[PDB]
RNA sequence: GCCCGGAUAGCUCAGGGUAGAGCAGGGGAUUGAAAAUCCCCGUGUCCUUGGUUCGAUUCCGAGUCCGGGCACCA
RNA sequence: GGGCCUGACUGCGAGGCCUGCAAGCCGAGCAGGGGCGAAAGCCGGGCCUAGUGAACCGGUGGUCCCGUGUGGAAGGGCCAU
RNA sequence: UGGUGUUGGCUCUUGGUCGCGCCUGCGUAGGAUAGGUGGGAGCCUGUGAACCCCCGCCUCCGGGUGGGGGGGAGGCGCCGG
RNA sequence: GGGGGGAACCUGGGGAACUGAAACAUCUCAGUACCCAGAGGAGAGGAAAGAGAAAUCGACUCCCUGAGUAGCGGCGAGCGA
């Protein structure tokens, strides 16, 4: 890892869970690359990968989002993960939590009807080249 | 009955309640049975489905 | 096996019941007793040796009350115990229960 | 009743990219014979159907049948 | 032999046959919702007479009747198998 | 005969599994050791690139991979076959 | 101070079988007979970590009732607050 990244690592701490708001305040502190990084929200659906019927797929029209308007399409990969762009590192903090939360909502709205586990086994917020923070969905 | 002549029920296909029991020969008739039949619950005739006894 | 020197516990009588069949909660027609018979249940009696006032004093004790033997030694401090034969010391110790 | 399982060519069999292996059968070499040995060749929705993947005997659902396991029987 | 179909109905059931009991058997008619028939009508399996097994215990599906101070739940009842 | 009590000390070798760290994945066309996908036009370098030396080593034998000595300015992608 | 004895009565520790179930094993006889220890003129029990549905009662013992009820039960024979 590069000094630049090693730096950021300090402003994190894995143990801590954080909050949609607490994470939104960090994003900016984590976007140290020469461009408007994104942000991304990585989940980890607690459903069976190799299957169908219980496949999470759809779209969400984020109120602000992207800035690159909304309607992002997301689809769970072969593993139990699902990923999506929630906006660019710019965006005032009180603008991301609105999307993070608006996106996570859609995920729950697309949970199957036959799924074992806590569904959102885990969730994280990040930036294109920065580290990541778990969050209380 | 026997292992091949088998007993079974007939579930009303609207309310799902089992209203009738009968038998079929599952060699002669692998197709799950469909019979219009009167459901006392729905009080109208209704297609009923073979459903395991 | 006899009697707890500390607790008084002694053997009780119990039945050995033998059942068959599948319990009703498991979808079974039910359990049936195929035998009942008397047996005895003994206390977990063990020996505990301790030195107290330089004499060896041993107890027959329920494993459960083993530490109560030690408490008992600990309370034997404020006691004039010298000269004493092991028999009379023990006497003195259980006088503290 | 529930749980674990095998199905791949004539018989027996091991196996996310594929389809082969033993001897049975046939052709050839050899032999006095029977063999043994040796060289070639076949004999496939990989039980069924439906679904993943760019595709699959391979993953999954559902079926059908034999194999096994445990339990129960008013 | 063919066409349409599922009455191989649901709720009852006058009246009988048979009969030590318990069973067994036949049944017109009325209501509901049907089938076939122009209709009269017929159909509550099968030309008939064997193809069967009381109760107890328990399985499953409904029902929503009981629910041990109360609300629920455990468990049970009732209908069906 | 298993578990457990009465039942303690010291080591050595281990597996199950919770976490985190980190590599391993090679049909065929090809720069060649393609994990699934979503993100991403830039990022690896004075917190020292390019090869050079010991190599923990893994291997489908072509390579992947990781600490440190030499090390003082060029490597790796969108391109696009 | 103990020790031993006392017709029955009492409390504790232990604890059968015939028999009944028109066979028998759970169940019954029955915690009975009996053995043992200990009491006394009685013994046991006794002043709520109770009852159990009344915003209730108020230690224990004994009789009547509740009641062959509630329930228990190879839901059998029977058992029984
Ligand atoms: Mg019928
Ligand atoms: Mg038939
Ligand atoms: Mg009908
Ligand atoms: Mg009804
Ligand atoms: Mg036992
Ligand atoms: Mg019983
Ligand atoms: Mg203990
Ligand atoms: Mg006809
Ligand atoms: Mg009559
Ligand atoms: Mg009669
Ligand atoms: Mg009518
Ligand atoms: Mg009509
Ligand atoms: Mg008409
Ligand atoms: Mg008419
Ligand atoms: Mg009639
Ligand atoms: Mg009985
Ligand atoms: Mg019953
Ligand atoms: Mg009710
Ligand atoms: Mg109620
Ligand atoms: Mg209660
Ligand atoms: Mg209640
Ligand atoms: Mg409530
Ligand atoms: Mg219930
Ligand atoms: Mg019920
Ligand atoms: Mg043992
Ligand atoms: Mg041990
Ligand atoms: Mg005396
Ligand atoms: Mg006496
Ligand atoms: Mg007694
Ligand atoms: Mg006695
Ligand atoms: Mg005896
Ligand atoms: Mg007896
Ligand atoms: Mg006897
Ligand atoms: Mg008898
Ligand atoms: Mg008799
Ligand atoms: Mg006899
Ligand atoms: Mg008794
Ligand atoms: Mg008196
Ligand atoms: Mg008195
Ligand atoms: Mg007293
Ligand atoms: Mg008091
Ligand atoms: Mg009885
Ligand atoms: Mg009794
Ligand atoms: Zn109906």
């Amino acid at each position: 890892h590069g000094k630049r990244y090693r730096a950021l690592l300090e402003k994190v701490d894995p143990n801590k869970v954080y909050t949609i708001d607490e994470a939104a305040r960090l994003v900016k502190e984590l976007a140290t690359a020469k461009f408007d990084e994104t942000v991304e929200v990585h989940a980890k659906l607690g459903i069976d990968p190799r299957r169908s019927d219980q496949n999470v797929r759809g779209t969400v029209s984020l109120p602000h989002g992207l800035g690159k308007a909304g309607r992002i399409e997301f689809r769970n990969d072969k593993t139990g993960a699902i990923h999506a762009p929630v906006g660019k590192a710019s965006f005032p903090p009180e603008k991301l939590a609105d999307n993070i939360r608006a996106f996570i909502r859609a995920l729950e709205a697309h949970k199957p009807e036959g799924a074992k586990g806590t569904f959102l086994r885990s969730v994280y917020v990040t930036t294109t080249m920065g580290p990541s923070v778990r969050i209380n969905p | 009955a026997s292992e091949v002549r088998i007993k079974l029920l007939l579930e009303c296909t609207e309310c799902k309640r089992r209203n009738y029991a009968t038998e079929k020969n599952k060699r002669n008739t692998p197709n799950k049975l469909e019979l219009r039949k009167y459901c006392p619950w729905c009080r109208k005739h209704t297609v009923h489905r073979e459903v395991k006894i | 096996s006899k009697v707890c020197e500390i607790s008084g516990k002694r053997p009780i009588v119990a039945n050995s019941i033998q059942r068959r069949g599948k319990a009703k909660r498991e979808g079974g027609v039910g359990k049936k007793t195929t035998g009942i018979s008397k047996r005895r249940q003994y206390p977990n009696l063990q020996k505990v040796r301790v030195r107290v006032a330089g004499q060896e004093i041993t107890f027959r004790v329920a494993a459960s009350h083993i530490p109560k033997v030690y408490e008992l030694v600990e309370r034997a401090k404020g006691l004039k115990l010298e000269g004493l034969s092991p028999k009379e010391i023990k006497k003195e110790l259980l006088k503290l229960l």
